[PDB]
């Protein structure tokens, strides 16, 4: 009848998730997962100079550190009331924007893409499910692998460009309060775009292709893992210095209608979570990190983040799908050519297909194309010699949020400073918004609902079940910290 | 081959992808010849007690020879509660378990990045849940296996890489007895290899000339004075940054900005403020 299955670890996502899933008539028709590793850097910082707080968030994740030093400069920024330089705020969208090339391109290839790709008789490719469900020709396979391989040096390119400003990645020392620390000169803006040509090149003649292609072999994998269908971008990447417009506009998306987004909607409950009872339902800005690990009921280091009451995903197809860019010339002549589709703009696509398994997949690889033209963007903004900082002084009392979009979705930091330390700060992540528990009222987090009607025809190898997951790629260090 | 283990306790997988950044020739050779990476969660195909399971029978088959790779400080508060790595037979299996498990059977442990080797972050002032360091966590339950520290916040892959090339070395002219002791002739007191942490970073600094004459940057982006007013820790830290520098040459942290010690005992807290002297 109903057979539960567990997966702790789940493998190929960042960090510590376990997933319970119970199965019925081959679907899945529950699920619950849990975060299982606890830090507590909300805590950490209580009591530090708040400089600080832009080189320690960044260990809450190596694969996305740029986005919580961003968020946290954001706040401090705020907080401080200090005015990063034009030519600051450029230089940090390109320390930022190189890593979501990064980021991305990990995530495909080197998470992802052994769900769908078979590697060779080596470890760690084998062993693995007996029936994995690996369908693609002897020789897309073997494009599969060699652009695996070519990933491994594009991905590390991207991150010589992340530390030409940055000072070195994981965990760059570029970004301060008040801008960016090293002024661009001639020869690293030759260094960042002779770089910057190569992983374009990759991207657009290999990644975006192999989405679609690999895409096409699936085309079952565009029915499901659509959960509610409902979704959060909070804006990102300035474009100018008045804080108005933005390459990733905010809003939210939910029950087919948009709206605008309001960051005093934002609760986050602790029912099903390894907190302290009465810290349930705060906004972040009055948010509350007490840990209890011995909570009856709880299943989860991930707290659970709803606005207005729902539970909405985050990540590129949220961004995407708030936004409703262009789709890219790839991608159109590809939907053309192996799916049968004429589309323009992104949901030309229809929510069915767009929040589905495979759909976030090809969110990503468009929304990587998108951030090629917004680099490019920046550096014929950007002016070299020109001064990247200011110095401001730690202020007594203040307070400050940064909002941003991590490569996996919306991330805000929250600070409030007193006596010149850290008072409280507060961190609601991307993957907190994915992979998070129910809240309060029973209601099941953005991947828990994807899971729901994910097929598992085969209790034995059960692979849609990770494969669902990793179409949202997770970071638990993010969701929990 | 001996097998590896790559086990994540409270990490942020910064380790891993610093890794994925090297440019060193043996690389490849390392992880398609020299060994087997057996379980890493982050790369692996397989998943779960599959993967916990695979795991284990490689460990029994080679007990005494394989070596665990660790990445995170391990929490030993309520109960090992704060990690839980994984689930087989119904048991969830936590980080002090897991170390508890692996670590006796291992040739030798590393610890990888600052939060293995000296508690880190996770352990810093505030945090709440005994993360210790791997090398006290397993004298503390009595095992005796060896373990070389690779610290860094995240370390430079060159550290990691540099110090796998170094135990090979060893361990073909002397045995796997012979060449372990070789390799602690190279570690200084706090456990890591002295090839990579022996020279101090001020010591060596480019700027040494501005320090000693008094010129102090007043602002980040002044590059011709000396960071120290601006907090720079490399008078306190013992690393190569200063020759190497960082992904593939292109920077490191004194010229951008300022050396903040990550790959010191004291990390974080001994070395903060960090933009203050
Ligand atoms: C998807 C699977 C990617 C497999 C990449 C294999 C890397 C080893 C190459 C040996 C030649
Ligand atoms: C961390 C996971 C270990 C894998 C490191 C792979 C580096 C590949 C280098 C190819 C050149
Ligand atoms: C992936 C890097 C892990 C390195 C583990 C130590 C290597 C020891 C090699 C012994 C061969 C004989
Ligand atoms: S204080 Fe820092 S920048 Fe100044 S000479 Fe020493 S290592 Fe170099
Ligand atoms: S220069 Fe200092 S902070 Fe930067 S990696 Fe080296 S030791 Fe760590
Ligand atoms: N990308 C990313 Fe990290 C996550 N989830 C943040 O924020
Ligand atoms: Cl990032
Ligand atoms: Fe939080
Ligand atoms: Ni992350």
């Amino acid at each position: 009848g109903r057979t539960t299955i567990a997966i702790d670890p789940v493998t190929r996502i960042e960090g510590h998730l376990k997933a319970e899933v119970v199965v019925e008539n081959g679907k899945v028709v529950d699920a619950r997962l849990s975060g299982g590793m606890y830090r507590g850097f909300e805590t950490i910082l209580r009591g530090r100079d708040p400089r600080d707080a832009s080189q320690i968030v960044q260990r809450i994740c190596g694969v996305c550190p740029t986005a919580h030093s961003t968020a946290s400069v954001l706040a401090l920024d705020e907080a401080f009331g200090a005015k990063v330089p034009n030519n600051g705020r450029i230089t940090r969208n390109l320390i930022f924007g190189a890593n979501y090339l990064q980021s991305h391109i990990l995530h495909f290839y080197h998470l992802s893409a052994q769900d769908f790709v078979q590697g060779p008789d080596t470890a760690p490719f084998v062993p693995r499910f007996p029936k994995s469900d690996l369908r693609l020709s002897k020789e897309l396979n073997k494009a599969g692998v060699d652009q695996y391989i070519e990933a491994l040096e594009v991905r590390r390119i991207c991150h010589e460009m992340v530390a030409l400003f940055g000072g070195r990645m994981p965990h760059v020392q570029g970004q301060v309060v008040g801008g960016a620390t090293e002024i661009p000169t001639k020869e690293k803006l030759v260094e960042y775009a002779a770089r910057f040509k190569k992983v374009r090149d990759f991207v657009e003649q290999k990644y975006v292709p192999v989405v679609y292609t690999i895409g096409s072999k699936y085309k079952d994998m565009f029915k499901v893992g659509q959960g509610f269908k409902a979704a959060l971008c909070v804006g990102a990447f300035p474009l100018d210095n008045s804080g108005k417009k933005h390459l990733f506009m905010p809003g939210v998306y939910a029950k087919g209608k948009d709206m605008p987004f309001d960051p005093s909607k934002i609760k986050e409950y602790v029912k099903y979570s390894w907190f302290a009872e009465e810290t349930t339902g705060l906004n972040y800005k009055e948010g509350k990190t007490i840990p209890a690990p011995d909570k009856a009921g709880a299943y989860s280091f991930v707290k659970a983040p709803r606005y207005d009451g729902l539970s909405l995903e985050v990540g590129p197809l949220a961004r995407m799908w708030v936004n409703n860019p262009e789709l890219s010339p790839v991608g159109k002549k590809l939907l053309k050519d192996l799916f049968g589709i004429s589309a323009k703009k992104f949901r030309d696509l229809g929510e069915e297909a767009a929040f589905s398994l495979m759909g976030r997949h090809v969110a990503r690889a468009e929304e990587t194309y998108y951030m090629l033209g917004a680099i490019e963007g920046w550096l014929k903004e950007i002016k070299a010699g020109e001064d990247t900082v200011v110095m401001p002084a730690v202020p007594a009392s203040a307070e400050g949020t940064g909002f941003t979009e991590a490569p996996r979705g919306s991330l805000l930091h929250y600070v409030k400073v007193k006596d010149s330390k850290i008072d409280n700060y507060q961190i609601v992540s991307a993957s907190l918004w994915n992979c998070n528990p129910r809240d309060d009222m029973g209601q099941r987090g953005a991947v828990e609902e994807a899971l729901i009607g994910i097929p598992v025809d085969d209790i034995q190898n059960p692979v849609n079940v990770a494969r669902l997951i990793r179409a949202f790629d997770p970071x638990l260090g993010c969701a929990v910290h | 081959r001996p097998p590896v283990f790559w086990l994540q306790g409270q990490g942020c997988t910064g380790c891993s992808v610093t890794l994925l950044n090297s440019v060193h020739p043996s690389i490849a050779d390392v992880l398609l010849k020299v060994i087997s990476l057996e379980f890493h969660p982050t790369v692996m195909a397989w998943e779960g007690e599959h993967a916990i399971e695979h795991m284990r029978k490689v460990a029994e088959k080679f007990k005494g020879k394989f070596f665990l790779v660790i990445e995170g400080s391990v929490p030993v508060e309520a109960d090992g509660k704060y990690c839980i790595i994984g689930e087989a037979n119904h048991h969830e299996i936590s980080m002090v378990d897991a170390l508890k498990e692996f670590g006796p059977n291992a040739a030798a442990v590393l610890a990888v990045g600052t939060c293995a080797a000296y508690g880190g972050i996770p352990a810093a002032e505030g945090s709440e849940t005994g993360a210790t360091a791997v090398s006290k966590f397993l004298g503390d339950n009595g095992i005796k296996t060896p373990v070389v520290n690779i610290p860094g916040c995240p370390p430079h892959p060159d550290w990691i890489v540099g110090t796998v090339v170094l135990a090979l070395d060893a361990i073909k002219k002397n045995g796997l007895e012979g060449g372990l002791a070789e390799v602690v002739k190279v570690l200084d007191s706090d456990g890591r290899p002295t090839p990579f942490f022996g020279r101090n970073i001020h010591e060596n600094c480019p700027y040494l000339d501005k320090y000693d004459e008094g010129v102090m940057s007043a602002t980040f982006t002044d590059k011709v004075g000396c960071r120290y007013d601006l907090g720079c820790k490399g008078p306190m830290t013992m690393a190569d940054c200063f020759e190497r520098k960082w992904n593939g040459g292109v920077n490191w942290c004194v010229q951008n900005a300022v050396c903040i010690g990550c790959v010191e005992p004291d990390f974080p807290d001994g070395k903060s403020p960090f933009y203050q002297a």
